């Protein structure tokens, strides 16, 4: 739903990293293994939490029952 | 069961341990499967080697002489195979030892003429470990498998 | 269990005659001495220390009694009744090494009267005994029940605030031995 | 004390004390196989090993057989002792070598 | 005491599908009737064709424990050396017999004739090998 | 063996130390010594780190538990030996202390952004605390916390994790108790981003290889690995260090005879990360004592029949 906080399996956090890697593509129009790389993610552990990543709060959060659409 | 007769006839009638064979054709319904048959070609191959320390540990690790079946109360070992360069035992010898460790001290070895499921061809020239032979209870050659 | 009792009571029960009292030492370092004499060769044969259970039972019961009632074991001439300060030693000694496998606050409060007494001296027996711990073997799966069993004194003091009172004629607290 | 850490398994421990095996709660592989390096480095250790009766218990099997020298109790004691010597020593080393770094 | 010892020369090392373990077949230079066929962990041992290797079995060395201060026995003679068991004797001809040794597995066939081979027991044995 | 004969061959070379992580080697050690310092830097070196999450209110989309777990994640900078273990035997009252254990609080309220460029996909400019980070978490000191503390407030090591996220009208209201504990408990302990080891490569070449081999042979193993000298023109072996083990060499028929790969066998590259809160060095030194106690501690109890 939300980036993960840790690594499944580094225990490396990764939850700092979601809004920078997202610039990253966006911004500096990088591919994702430069993005990745320039994060500081090498095990391939670390890469796939960013990678593969699907910020499906952001959907979640488009059904706010607080206010008045 | 609820009461020392069903008991009796839980632990010796319908017990697991002696339904070996079944009564169809006679024949086993227990064995041991997928790595374990892997692991065995492997283990009673011609170039497995062990040193003291690997042998004396495969042999604790799976005897559990802690248990009903002190057929002694100190674990049996054979010499090597190779004294020198160097102390080396061979994997067929931790079957003998196992065999050894668990089997009637106060009765002779098994004997045991039989084939596995690999032709010789597979090894090599001259190689004869198609053939399963157990001498006095020692594996003395052919490696063992699904047979 | 009895012999619990037996010691417990001797110990206790007021009214009790000297010769009562000698009587039941009479009749533990007579059974006892028999033990020894007839068994001590089985020590060193094969079992524990636990086949003999109820010596130390039995011993144990004899040196309670001997907290208690020491000072009435002296005959007129300052001798001991039932030659305690020869007998004792003997067992203290012996191969059942009664001192390791009794109750330990006992053999504890016997050592240090018997000690007092120049009846016995067990301390370096103690000593040895709680040496050779740290560094005679008994299961422990039912050698725990009998350290209970040695640790219970039906007759220990009473808490119930009447019956106490009217019990005092009949009592010996630990003060008053 | 501590007296549920280490047992004897006297249904294995021979008459004269050169042969014996322990049950230790609360360790796996981790002391164990460091145990039986050491301790087989023993002299008169004529057999030595160690073994997890189950993944799921806590406790670890560990078999000593003398030549005859000392006892069984005697090898786990000098192999607890070289263990720890050990340990300092590749402190000190570790510690010499980051000063030195 | 020694049962017997020969000079072999090696025709053919096969390494078959293991690479330890190598399959030597081998001639004696002193009986021309004397053929020996032999697994030996080459890794400890190697072999190459036209060694020429010695080949002594013997009964005992004049329970095994590992080496300690000056022990001296018959093995501080050779190079490579093992424990096993004969396990078949065959008659080949009027003349020739055969005898099969196991050394945990490792096989060793040794043919020879009946006089040359007379010392050979159904027992165990050690092997020792000098280059 | 001896334990002086181990002191004199043991050797330890430090490639690279940094304040999270370490590169080095142990040289001439057992694998099961190894392993152990490996196993123990992973589970046994305690941290500290949230363990229970008190909530009074949380009207956001995710969900207590889950909010509580990631709390559980946050590597808090806090040095371990400023704290001691908690009694798991005491009543909740007597059980958390100001030796035991460290409060951290958590209060958000989002509310809707007048001010909002009108056409604002950003949320920061649309929502005030629409965003909830680990740095939101402050540290409230308790007794005698205000003088220990005083000199190193407890802060997440990583401020900018995400924590949760909100829209107008949700709030976040939570208290948590951090105490001490181990990776082999649960993993939100161990003090690593990860600690583990590589055997030493050595790549051994069984006769020489030169000319348009020797360039070939360079090529299976990464840059720099292999060299080809000038004069014999042969291919030598510069640093090992650099290798992989990718085995490519074995692939092409021309080399898989001359080339055995192997290691120098004991020699251990150890590659240590830490999660934040204590360097990587006194995480193996942690671990390297913690083994000894083990030896110690057991050398020390005595043996029930
Ligand atoms: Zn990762």
């Amino acid at each position: 739903m939300i980036v993960p906080v840790r690594c499944f399996s580094c225990g490396k956090v990764v939850g700092d990293k979601w809004e920078s890697y997202l610039n990253l593509l966006q911004e500096d129009e990088l591919d994702e293994g430069t993005a990745l790389s320039r994060l500081g993610l090498k095990r391939y552990c670390c890469r796939r939490m960013i990678l593969t990543h699907v910020d499906l709060i952001e959907k979640f959060l488009r059904y706010n029952p607080l206010e008045k659409r | 069961p609820q009461n020392e007769n069903a008991r009796a006839e839980a632990l010796n009638l319908a017990n697991t341990d002696s339904q070996y064979l079944t009564p169809t054709s006679g024949s086993p319904v227990r064995g041991l499967i997928q790595d374990h048959i892997s692991a065995g070609v492997w283990l009673t191959s011609k170039d497995s080697f062990f040193t003291r320390e690997q042998y004396q540990q495969y042999i604790y690790g799976c005897i559990r002489p802690e248990d009903g079946h002190t057929t002694r109360s100190k674990i049996v070992t054979l010499p090597p195979t190779i004294f020198k360069p160097y102390p080396l035992w061979t994997g067929k010898q931790i079957i003998t030892t196992v065999l050894l460790n668990v089997t009637p001290p106060d009765m002779p070895g098994i004997n045991l003429i039989s084939k596995n499921k690999i032709k010789n061809e597979y090894w090599g020239k001259g190689s004869l470990e198609n053939e399963v032979l157990f001498k006095d209870g020692a594996l003395l050659c052919g490696i063992l498998d699904k047979s | 269990k009895s012999l619990q009792y037996l010691g417990s009571y001797i110990a206790r029960a007021k009214k009790l005659s000297r010769t009562q009292i000698i009587f039941v030492a009479s009749y533990l370092t007579s059974w006892l001495n028999r033990y020894v004499i007839e068994r001590e060769e089985e020590v060193d044969q094969r079992g524990g220390m636990e086949r003999f259970k109820h010596f130390y039972a039995a011993f144990q019961a004899l040196c309670y009694i001997f907290c208690f009632r020491h000072n009435i074991f002296r005959d007129t001439d300052g001798n001991w009744e039932c030659e305690l300060d020869k007998f004792f030693q003997r067992m203290v000694i012996s191969k059942f090494n009664p001192l390791k496998f009794c109750n330990e606050n006992v053999m504890l409060m016997f050592a240090r009267i018997a000690q007092q007494e120049s009846v016995a001296y067990c301390f370096s027996i103690i000593e040895n005994n709680n040496n050779e711990r740290l560094r005679s073997s008994w299961s422990l799966a039912t050698r725990q029940q009998f350290i209970d069993l040695q640790s219970y004194f039906p007759y220990d003091p009473l808490f119930l605030k009447n019956y106490k009172i009217l019990m005092k004629e009949y009592y010996i607290e630990w003060s008053e031995a | 004390p501590d007296r549920e850490k280490i047992k004897l398994l006297t249904q294995a421990t021979s008459e004269d004390g050169t042969s014996a095996s322990f049950q230790i709660v609360e360790e796996d592989h981790t002391l164990g196989n460091a145990l039986r390096y050491v301790i087989m480095k023993n002299p008169d250790v004529e057999f030595c090993g160690y073994s997890i009766p189950h993944p799921s218990e806590n406790l670890l099997n560990i078999r000593i057989q003398t030549y005859g020298e000392t006892t069984a109790v005697d090898a786990l004691q000098k192999g607890l002792k070289d263990l720890m010597d050990l340990c300092d020593v590749v402190e000190s080393k570790f510690t010499e070598k980051i000063k030195s770094m | 005491n020694t049962l017997f010892d020969d000079i072999f020369q090696v025709s053919e090392v096969d390494p078959g599908r293991y690479n330890k373990v190598c399959r030597i077949e081998a001639a004696s230079t002193t009986q021309d009737q004397c053929k020996l066929t032999l697994d030996i962990n080459v890794e400890l041992f190697p072999v190459a064709a036209q060694d020429s290797l010695t080949v002594t079995i013997a009964s005992s060395l004049n329970s095994w424990r590992p080496p300690q201060a000056g022990d001296r026995s018959l093995a501080d003679d050779y190079d490579y050396v093992m424990y096993g068991t004969a396990y078949k004797f065959e008659e080949v001809s009027k003349d020739l017999i055969a005898v099969y040794y196991s050394f945990g597995g490792l096989l060793m066939r040794l043919e020879g004739n009946y006089r040359n081979l007379n010392n050979l027991k159904q027992e165990n044995a050690y092997l020792l090998i000098r280059r | 063996w001896n334990v002086e004969k181990f002191k004199k061959d043991f050797e330890v070379n430090i490639s690279s130390l940094d304040a999270r992580e370490a590169n080095f080697d142990l040289i001439n050690i057992d694998t099961s010594i190894a392993n152990a310092f490996r196993r123990i830097m992973i589970s046994e070196v305690p941290s500290v780190a949230a363990e229970y999450v008190y909530f009074f209110n949380n009207t956001s989309v995710i969900q207590d538990e889950v909010l509580a777990h990631r709390i559980g994640l946050v590597p808090l900078k806090v040095d371990p030996d400023m704290l001691t273990w908690v009694d798991s035997n005491l009543p909740d009252d007597e059980k958390f202390t100001d030796e035991n254990t460290i409060v951290l609080s958590l209060n958000v309220k989002c509310t809707r952004n007048p001010d909002a460029p009108k056409g604002s996909t950003d949320p920061k400019e649309l929502y005030n605390n629409a965003h909830v980070y680990a740095r939101d978490l402050k540290f409230e000191p308790q007794g005698r916390q205000s003088t220990t503390f005083a000199d190193c407030p407890v802060v997440p090591a990583d401020p900018d994790i995400l924590l949760a996220k909100l829209r107008p009208g949700q709030e976040i209201s939570l208290k948590a108790h951090c105490i001490l504990g181990i990776g082999g408990d649960h993993a939100k302990f161990s003090p690593v981003s990860t600690a583990s080891y590589r055997l030493l490569p050595q790549i051994n070449i069984l006769q020489p290889i030169k000319g348009e081999s020797a360039r070939r042979f360079q090529k299976c193993f990464p840059p720099g690995v292999i060299g080809i000298d000038e004069g014999s023109d042969e291919a030598y072996v510069k640093d090992a260090r650099k290798d992989t083990v990718s085995r490519e060499v074995l692939r092409y028929e021309e080399f898989a005879d001359k080339v055995k790969l192997g290691r120098v066998r004991n020699h251990f590259i150890f590659n240590v990360e830490s999660a934040g809160a204590m360097t990587p060095e006194e995480i193996f030194f942690k671990s390297v004592r913690i083994l000894k106690n083990k030896a110690e501690y057991l050398k020390n109890c005595p043996i029930t029949q």
